[PDB]
RNA sequence: ACCCACUCGGCACCUUACGAGAAAUCAAAGUCUUUGGGUUCUGGGGGGAGUAUGGUCGCAAGGCUGAAACUUAAAGGAAUUGACGGAAGGGCACCACCAGGAGUGGAGCCUGCGGCUUAAUUUGACUCAACACGGGGAAACUCACCAGGUCCAGACACAAUAAGGAUUGACAGAUUGAGAGCUCUUUCUUGAUUUUGUGGGUGGUGGUGCAUGGCCGUUCUUAGUUGGUGGAGUGAUUUGUCUGCUUAAUUGCGAUAACGAACGAGACCUUAACCUACUAAAUAGUGGUGCUAGCAUUUGCUGGUUAUCCACUUCUUAGAGGGACUAUCGGUUUCAAGCCGAUGGAAGUUUGAGGCAAUAACAGGUCUGUGAUGCCCUUAGACGUUCUGGGCCGCACGCGCGCUACACUGACGGAGCCAGCGAGUCUAACCUUGGCCGAGAGGUCUUGGUAAUCUUGUGAAACUCCGUCGUGCUGGGGAUAGAGCAUUGUAAUUAUUGCUCUUCAACGAGGAAUUCCUAGUAAGCGCAAGUCAUCAGCUUGCGUUGAUUACGUCCCUGCCCUUUGUACACACC
């Protein structure tokens, strides 16, 4: 169980995410039902950034025991968008300045 | 590192996969060409 | 649940009997061949089926039902 | 007697810690693997047990000395984080109160739950988080229940039977609720499709939601969660993440061994508001001109004419933009974040209302949504499935959501007459204008619409106006019940619904209790959509009319937060 999400994780990240979660819920082996979590990097949960970022899928895999349920969630980097927004609403960047040569009396040029 | 050996084996399945390397007569018409005669026998009605 | 109460008395369902028949048809001697059983007169029916004998009956029964032939 | 400095020996506290310790802590518990100043005493895993036995002291109670067999993998110490408390301190909220509003609780009925009744009255759910909930408004269907009747749609494998027939079907009669060849009489038919048996499947609104997935409800009308570098600790960990202040908010300010960051909050997205600025429109609408009707006549006033033309985009529509940032000014405050008032503004309560929403928990609910699913049960006299009929509506009564009222801010009768969110028919009968007939419900002939084009300006209702009635259970109220007419449907009886006449009950403001709510809100009022053949007293949204009273607190109730205690960690079930 570790091993096979712990991959997915990992081949996902490989990929360029920007963040990846999965999850298994249901019984693996013992009578009562855990369930865990597997998330690497960044992921945002809430708001419209959520309906164009993140990408979830939920898949029942039917075993002898049981059923156990898969959900995977891939956060996209929203700097290759290529559609939409380029970042989270979140992103505010200031352009930096560049040092200046001040005085020199004025004078004039001629063209 | 299982699920790291895991994810570098799909990466190379990946990899390699960028680049890697009739029966004729028609049943549908063989009834029609088949089509040919002599297949049943009719006669009856008597009395 | 409640599990089984009835009023005895079962109900079989059927046995197409035996019969190992076809042995009605007729012959006088050596070799004539007089065919008893009469036989029905609907095209889909072609004479190849023969009319049953009840009492004010003859009935087809390759028609699975149809076509009362009275004589 | 008192003050100041010193000094012996006291009882103690403070700060440090070089040093010590498993830590809590300790001027000794320090000067110990760099292990030796002198000396006394006790312990050697937990129970068994301070028990048995002997001795000895005692008046006695009992004291001192004091074993074993057997049993057992832990018992125990200090500290960390949780979880919990019928401990302390702070907060937050109309699912709390305050100031009040409209009520419910009383009545008649409607509807759900219990109970009883029953052949059956199918079933899930029971504090907020069960009870107008399962979109659960059930005539058949639904349908799971009860009285009965058919069918296999029992894959596939092996075997048996058997082409001299393995098996299938049926006219009439009997039979049956039945024009079910269910079964039987009789006797044609069918041709290897089936039958019989075992193995193995299959279906099931059968069980298990305490075996699961998924989804949802709750804690949460909440504000919490983490890692980078640095500080503390041997360590689990901790500081960051905090007394205070501020905020709807771990929202910020500020203090500060922390500094700077991420998830969640905010941002974001949708809807309602503002554009005489932009782009336009015979499926939106205005002015003008024709064409045209009426009244005045002095030019005028009020209409008709899905194209007779010209022009426009204010109103309508939806694309692109713009706009607000709590702006400006001033009060108050650590003059910080903020908060309050005034002016301006379409808009200044997160602009109003939503959507989305981290970590974690619950044996919350759903196997009766799923051809999602483990296991169990059943599987041909079926718990499969279909067909007929009944039942879920059954009525001494208990509980809950509601409808309609007790009238004169009213009923009734005329008349005025204004919305918004919606939906609507192809291999079909959906939304319906118009004309006739009918008191009504409705009927009938036609018609427009696959829709900004037609229904529809949805001429909705409260409401406004003029009258009738006069405080009398009255003409308030419309329960119950009789008789008749229509509509949906194969079917209306236990009365689906609608219409008419008649019958005219309780109820004179509702005990103890208890619900909801702060502005276009509360309350009053109808409408569309879901469901739907027919049936809303239900819900989801919509617009119309439009208040009173707070603008506060912790008294009650609910929940959060620290502090504190713990022998709990499956965590007070
Ligand atoms: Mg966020
Ligand atoms: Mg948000
Ligand atoms: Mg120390
Ligand atoms: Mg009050
Ligand atoms: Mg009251
Ligand atoms: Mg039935
Ligand atoms: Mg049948
Ligand atoms: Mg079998
Ligand atoms: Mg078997
Ligand atoms: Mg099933
Ligand atoms: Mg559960
Ligand atoms: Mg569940
Ligand atoms: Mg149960
Ligand atoms: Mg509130
Ligand atoms: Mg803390
Ligand atoms: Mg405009
Ligand atoms: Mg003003
Ligand atoms: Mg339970
Ligand atoms: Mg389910
Ligand atoms: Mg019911
Ligand atoms: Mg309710
Ligand atoms: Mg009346
Ligand atoms: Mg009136
Ligand atoms: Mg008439
Ligand atoms: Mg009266
Ligand atoms: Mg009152
Ligand atoms: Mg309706
Ligand atoms: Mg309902
Ligand atoms: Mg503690
Ligand atoms: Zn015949």
């Amino acid at each position: 169980i570790r091993r096979a999400a712990y991959g997915v994780v990992r081949y996902v990240m490989e990929s360029g995410a920007k963040g990846c979660e999965v999850v298994v819920s249901g019984k693996l082996r013992a009578a009562r039902a855990k369930a865990m979590k597997f998330a690497d990097g960044f992921l945002i949960h809430s708001g419209q950034p959520v309906n164009d970022f993140i990408d979830t899928a939920t898949r029942h895999v039917l075993m002898r025991q049981g059923v156990l349920g898969i959900k995977v969630k891939i956060m996209r980097d929203p700097a290759k968008s290529r559609t939409g927004p380029k970042a989270l609403p979140d992103a505010v960047t200031i352009i930096e300045p560049k040092e200046e040569e001040p005085i020199l009396a004025p004078s004039v040029k001629d063209y | 590192k299982e699920a790291q050996a895991d994810a570098a084996a799909e990466i190379a399945e990946l990899a390699a996969e960028a680049e890697d390397a009739l029966q004729d007569y028609l049943n549908q018409q063989a009834n029609n060409q088949f089509n040919k005669v002599p297949e049943a026998k009719k006669v009856e009605l008597d009395a | 649940k409640k599990v089984y109460t009835t009023p005895k008395k079962i109900k079989h369902k059927h046995k197409k009997v035996k019969l190992a028949v076809l042995s009605y048809y007729k012959v006088d001697a050596e070799g004539k061949v007089t065919k008893l059983r009469r036989e029905c007169s609907n095209p889909t029916c072609g004479a190849g089926v023969f009319l049953a004998n009840h009492k004010d009956r003859l009935y087809c029964g390759k028609c699975h039902s149809v076509y009362k032939v009275n004589a």
